[PDB]
RNA sequence: ACUGAACUCCUCACACCCAAUUGGACCAAUCUAUCACCCUAUAGAAGAACUAAUGUUAGUAUAAGUAACAUGAAAACAUUCU
RNA sequence: CCUACUUCACAAAGCGCCUUCCCCCGUAAAUGAUAUCAUCUCAACUUAGUAUUAUACCCACACACCCAAGAACAGGGUU
């Protein structure tokens, strides 16, 4: 049963993450500088593998909090509630800064897992559901995209108004609950054992797996809900504001199975866009 | 059909109801021929306002009093009677309501001169 | 930080953004307004003729000013210009819903800024496939007269020789004394008076004990809505939209005024020869001239009016 | 009722206003930055960009310098007008000032100005910078922008 | 005229606790992302109008000292050059204000 | 008054009279002074009165402190767990006799007002009235003005 | 017919509803004698009891955060200007 | 309300201009009994006879700057 599958997947998960802890015991105090503009050359002394650059926000102050979207540790973009493991140099992206560009993909993945969630928990019991990928398209392209294989059942259906209105009262659904972007960097083996029902799934890990130099992959959970992210995620889900599931295109190349691609589009508390532009930008993402 | 009530007497033109707006001049004496004609419900209600008890819960009973000018009432309002009282006054007959039986037997009490035009 | 932060559409544009969403936005908005330049072609809801008894919709113009005008008996009317600027029908509710017995139609005019309106607005707006309005006015009519929503509303929907009522909000002149507000003789200004040349004076009598409501005192005068009745219109603009009405029309230049025919027993059935429903250009009957006259008005360019 | 009235009462009545605009008026032709209560500012704002058309209009011209010679107490700063100011905005034809709000005077808590004219040699000021084209709102209105050129 | 009775702390409070009276909280306030000040939206950044007060007072020091008395406005542009600045050909003709600081991150 | 003061509804602490009645005073305490003329009344109930009313209370356990604190009190400690102290300053022995035989036959509840002089746990025996007692029912359940 | 008191009856208990005035039974606290030595007793005393004198002194309210008061301008704080 | 005039001047005013819509009942009659005429009727009944004011007005739940809005607040505009 789905929810049976669910149950287990999140044991393995939490399974996973009791393991990397104790496999960190104790305090081992790291060194991290903010390197960022402001408030330069403080220095936060942390827990290995415990703290996260939202503890450093915290530290510095609540603004930093609430405005730090994802962070640059040793230049590269870490979740803002990833664990740091060795001293470094970090400095927090905002939505606003000059090149937000990582900031940006990072909410275009997580809207696009929130979708994934939503798309899995709405349909009835009866129909199956799996879940392919969340393609990495750019911002400028109007609107974050979900793959999904409906059933033959319903490869003849194509939802209704009412039915994209309801994927979005469950997004927001969801964003009101505002639950972690919890991440886990797991090993091929314990991706595979979680994700052994889903082909498609599996191959994505085995791609990963192979992309890296280890087997590393990132696995990112919402509640309940466990996929692979392509990238870091955001915080939480009450970073979305504006979110909109706008259409769900069927790919015209499916012979073995007919992939669905559910776009949708969002904009953050922080970067609210009036009704009109937003009507605007909802009519340009159903396409 | 609080519009098809009756006043004993010449009620309908002696008794007045009287109201200020407030303002200077104000003073409205209406009869109440003139306010049911405005208002069928008025003359009713007005009543049962007098006849409650003349504290703060007064107003939450005339909530629960639903006044309707005639036979036609909500269809909720209608799903939520109960019971029906007793009218408190009964009606007289009229001639054109007595039956020919009635009238038969009741007995004729005198004599007509024939040669009389009538 | 609270997260209660007032935002306006051009907080987070750039400087690129802003022109471009400036004239996506004017563009979308003509292009709306232009698509319902055409109504007898969009299913137009049946055009009953006039019967007596019948009221029709009115209009929302803006009060351009004033000038004068003369009659061919040689006398100067003071008229004013009421401009209609983007009327247009919006809402139509029954009989039985319109807080009353008679049908209504919600009409507004002077398009405004979609950036500055509510978002309940803004959707009503959407549906109606509009852009929103500065003021919206409920007028009554019979249901002979409904007109479906979206139409638009001309300045000859009016006719000359007809009488009008306007009623708009007077020029706000804020907290006034009472000399002001009600015309109060005030005291003397010499003769010993002291510290009273504008004040009320007795506010009652001292048998009452209080001060009775409506009372004459200082207080804010003016911002509030009156109707000037039986204003005759003396001539239509119909290029720009300019009904030319007899006399004064409360409220300040520019202000949004709602003109109906006029209420008053003496022109009960002057709506016979009017557009009944309203006047459709579409129609195309027969395209009217740029200036409506009425018959006694000295029109510009006649030959000097010469009293033989 | 204040219904069309232009010019804000200040100082000690309307020749008084005059003063306090012409002080800080002379002010800002001197030092071309000038820190004062905002309703003043925003009073001598259009006075100083009036100074620059005049300005403009020339040295030798008579009416230009009896204006500058009444608006510029002190009478160094009229070569200034006529050779730098009037110089520097040849080009534009208006806008020569730029005014922006400052934290509340400490003493009286004032809401306070700077009121400089453009191009002067001291520090900018920190202006105000509309968000960044790179941001999510700007990168999808960008994509509309493509989209419609494209489509239309 | 006189109060007739005393207001009773019940009114008193009534009256000055009302949200009329209390102050209203600010939603226009924001972190200045040049140095992470708080400012509020219509307003510069007090620390940044700081800095640039008295990076401007320090260089009207350098001006008056040039300038040497009262009535001396020059009839020239200028210049305000820092260490290791030269002059650049459109600076020709300008009076050169000379800082002995290094040219700051902010002015340009 | 009423207003300013608690109340409580009559009660017994464990049904005290359906199946066996049980004294609800458990324990007596008088702490009494050798020497003062306060505990004068206390020392001859003592040696007079508080042996026979320990025979005739055998459930009562009656101390004698003979060391009192700040007056000489009878100190009543009931099953329900109430303490209710008395000073026995300056009481005679027949006011002692009289204050303590009130005790033993109180219970331990609260001396507030009583809201009702009587408690019963069934009111009703024939069934409490609701609206529909006395109204009679109509064919089909049928309310008034129903069509069918 | 019913309703209807502090009248009357009923269960229990009783000195326990007038001004001025008058008679009487008690009594807070204080000090003294002698006790108690715990916070009391018997007595002897007396500056012996305050919801009220536009009472006296002190505190703090209300009116009230009100009436009212105050700093010419810019600036390099040298200075200049009105 | 400001087109003119006038006080004046990006506007406020009058000395200027514009608009202002149904009645109320005292009686006079018709037919007609008590009282077979007659009788306007605190007889039944039929008219003058109508307030049952007619209307009109208003009606959008949810920074900053400017304003014909305004003491504050509120209100309108910012495409
Ligand atoms: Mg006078
Ligand atoms: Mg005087
Ligand atoms: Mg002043
Ligand atoms: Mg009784
Ligand atoms: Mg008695
Ligand atoms: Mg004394
Ligand atoms: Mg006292
Ligand atoms: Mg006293
Ligand atoms: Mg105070
Ligand atoms: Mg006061
Ligand atoms: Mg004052
Ligand atoms: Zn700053």
């Amino acid at each position: 049963s789905p929810t049976e599958l669910t149950e287990m997947r999140n044991d393995l998960f939490n399974k996973e993450k009791a393991r990397q802890l104790s496999l960190t015991p104790r305090t081992e105090k790291i060194e991290v500088k903010h390197v960022g503009k402001t408030d330069p050359g403080t220095v936060f002394v942390m827990n290995k593998n415990i703290s996260t650059p939202y503890s450093c926000a915290m530290h510095l102050s609540e603004w930093y909090c609430r405005k730090s979207i994802l962070a640059l540790v040793d230049g590269q973009p870490w979740d803002m509630y990833k664990p740091l493991t060795k001293s470094c140099e970090i400095k927090f992206l905002t939505f606003k800064d000059c090149d937000p560009g990582e900031v940006n993909k990072a909410y275009w993945r997580s809207c696009a897992m929130m979708m994934g969630c939503v798309i899995e928990r709405a349909f009835k019991d009866e129909y199956m559901v799996n879940l392919v990928r969340a393609p990495e398209v750019p911002v400028i392209s109007g609107a974050f995209c979900y793959d999904v294989v409906l059933d033959s059942k319903l490869d003849e259906w194509m939802p209704t108004k009412e039915n994209l209105r309801s994927f979005t009262k469950d997004a927001h659904a969801l964003i009101y609950k505002d639950l972690p972007f919890e991440t886990l960097e797991v090993e091929a083996k314990v991706a595979l054992e979680i994700f052994q029902h889903s082909k498609y799934k599996v191959d994505f890990i085995e791609e990963k797996a192979s992309q890296n130099p280890e087997r590393i992959v990132k696995l990112h959970r919402i509640g309940d809900f466990i996929d692979v992210s392509e990238g870091p995620l955001i915080p939480r889900t009450s970073i979305c504001f504006q979110y909109e599931v706008s259409a769900v295109h069927n790919l015209q190349p499916t012979q073995p199975s007919l992939i669905r691609r559910f776009q949708g589009v969002s904009l953050p508390v922080h970067l609210r866009a009036h009704f009109t532009i937003w009507d605007k930008l909802l009519e340009r993402s159903r396409k | 059909n609080t519009r098809h009530i009756a006043f004993s007497g010449n009620k309908w033109e002696q008794k007045v109801y009287s109201s200020h707006t407030g303002y200077p001049g104000g003073f409205r004496q209406v009869t109440a021929a003139q306010l049911h004609l405005r208002d069928p419900v008025a003359i009713v209600k007005l009543a049962i306002y007098g006849m409650l008890p003349k504290n703060l819960h007064r107003r939450t009973m005339m909530e629960r009093l639903h006044l309707f000018p005639d036979e036609y009432i909500p269809e909720d309002i209608l799903k939520n009677l109960v019971e029906e009282l007793p009218q408190p006054r009964k009606i007289p007959k009229r001639l054109d309501e007595y039956t020919q039986e009635e009238i038969d037997a009741f007995p004729r009490l005198w004599t007509p001169p024939e040669d009389y035009r009538l | 930080l609270h997260g209660k932060s007032g935002t306006w559409w051009d907080e987070h544009l750039s400087e690129e953004n802003v022109p471009f969403i400036k004239q996506l936005v004017s563009d979308e908005d003509k292009a709306q307004l232009a698509s319902k330049l055409c109504p007898l072609k969009d299913e137009p809801w049946p055009i009953h003729p006039w019967e007596p008894g019948s009221f029709r919709v009115g209009l929302i113009a803006l009060k351009l000013g004033m000038m004068p005008l003369w009659t061919k008996d040689g006398q100067k009317h003071v008229v004013t210009l009421l401009q209609v600027q983007d009327c247009h029908v919006l809402k139509y509710t029954s009989k039985e819903n319109c807080n009353g017995k008679m049908a209504t139609l919600s009409v507004g005019g002077k398009t405004v800024s979609r950036f500055r309106k509510a978002t309940s607005i803004l959707e009503f707006y959407r549906e109606l496939g509009l852009p929103p309005k500065q003021t919206v006015k409920i007028f009554n009519i019979t249901d002979n007269a409904a007109i479906k929503p979206g139409t638009p509303l001309y300045a000859a929907h009016f006719r000359p020789g007809q009488y009008v009522d306007v009623t708009a909000k007077t020029i706000g002149k804020g907290f006034q004394g009472v000399m002001k507000r009600w015309g109060f003789k005030g005291q003397p200004a010499t003769h010993g008076q002291t510290k009273t040349h504008r004040r009320p004076g007795a506010v009652a009598t001292g048998d009452i004990g209080r001060v009775w409501p409506g009372t004459k005192m200082p207080g804010k005068m003016g911002n509030i809505y009156r109707t000037e009745y039986g204003l005759k219109v003396w001539r239509i603009n119909t290029k720009h939209n300019i009904i030319y009405v007899n006399g004064s029309v409360p409220g300040h230049k520019n202000c949004l005024v709602k003109v109906k025919d006029s209420k008053l027993p003496a022109y009960k059935d002057l709506g016979k020869n009017l557009p009944f429903p309203t006047y459709f250009p579409d129609g195309d009957e027969e395209e009217l001239p740029e200036d409506l006259y009425d018959e006694n008005v000295c029109q510009p360019g006649a030959p000097s009016i010469t009293f033989a | 009722i204040s219904h069309g009235r232009v010019f804000r009462r200040m100082g000690l009545g309307p020749e008084s206003r005059i003063h306090l605009l012409r002080n800080l008026l002379t002010g800002l032709v001197r030092h071309e930055r000038i820190e004062a209560p905002w309703a003043r500012v925003d009073e001598m704002r259009g006075y100083a960009e009036k100074l620059i058309d005049y300005g403009k209009l020339g040295d030798t011209n008579e009416r230009a310098m009896r204006m500058a010679d009444f608006w510029l107490t002190e009478k160094d700063l009229i070569p200034k007008l006529f050779q730098v100011l009037a110089p520097r905005y040849k080009d534009q034809t208006g806008g020569y000032t730029r005014m922006l709000q400052i934290p509340n005077r400490s003493l009286d808590r004032a809401k306070m100005a700077v009121i400089e004219y453009k191009g002067n040699c001291l520090p900018p000021l920190p202006l105000p910078r509309r968000d960044s084209h790179l941001t999510l709102l700007n990168q999808l209105l960008q994509g509309l922008r493509q989209d419609l050129r494209q489509s239309q | 005229a006189a109060p007739k009775n005393r207001r009773t702390i019940e009114v008193n409070r009534c009256r000055r606790r009302n949200p009329q009276k209390l102050i209203k909280v600010k939603n226009n306030i924001d972190v200045c992302p040049e140095c992470g000040h708080l400012k509020q939206k219509h307003v510069l950044c007090a620390y940044c109008y700081e800095k640039v007060c008295k990076e401007t007072a320090e260089i009207r020091r350098q001006i008056g000292k040039q300038e040497g008395g009262p009535f001396k406005a020059p009839t020239i542009e200028t210049v305000v050059l820092y260490t290791g600045e030269t002059p650049s050909e459109q600076d020709q003709g300008k009076r050169i204000i000379e800082r002995d600081r290094k040219r700051p991150s902010w002015f340009t | 008054t009423a207003r300013g003061t608690p109340s409580r509804f009559l009660a017994s602490v464990l049904h005290n009279g359906l199946g066996r009645y049980v004294q609800q005073l458990q324990r007596l305490s008088f702490s009494v002074s050798r020497d003062g003329a306060s505990s004068r009344g206390a020392r001859e109930f003592v040696e007079r009165e508080v042996i026979d009313f320990a025979r005739r209370n055998p459930g009562v356990v009656i101390y004698v402190n003979s060391r009192p604190c700040c007056v000489p009190r009878v100190v009543a400690e009931y099953l329900n767990g109430a303490v209710r102290e008395e000073s026995i300053h300056c009481k005679s022995v027949e006011e002692i006799s009289t204050l303590v035989q009130k005790l033993a036959d109180q219970s331990g509840l609260d001396v507030i007002r009583i809201r009702k002089p009587f408690h019963t746990d069934n009111p009703s025996i024939q069934g409490q009235w609701h609206p529909f007692t006395n109204k009679p029912t109509t064919f089909r359940g049928l309310r008034p003005r129903e069509v069918q």
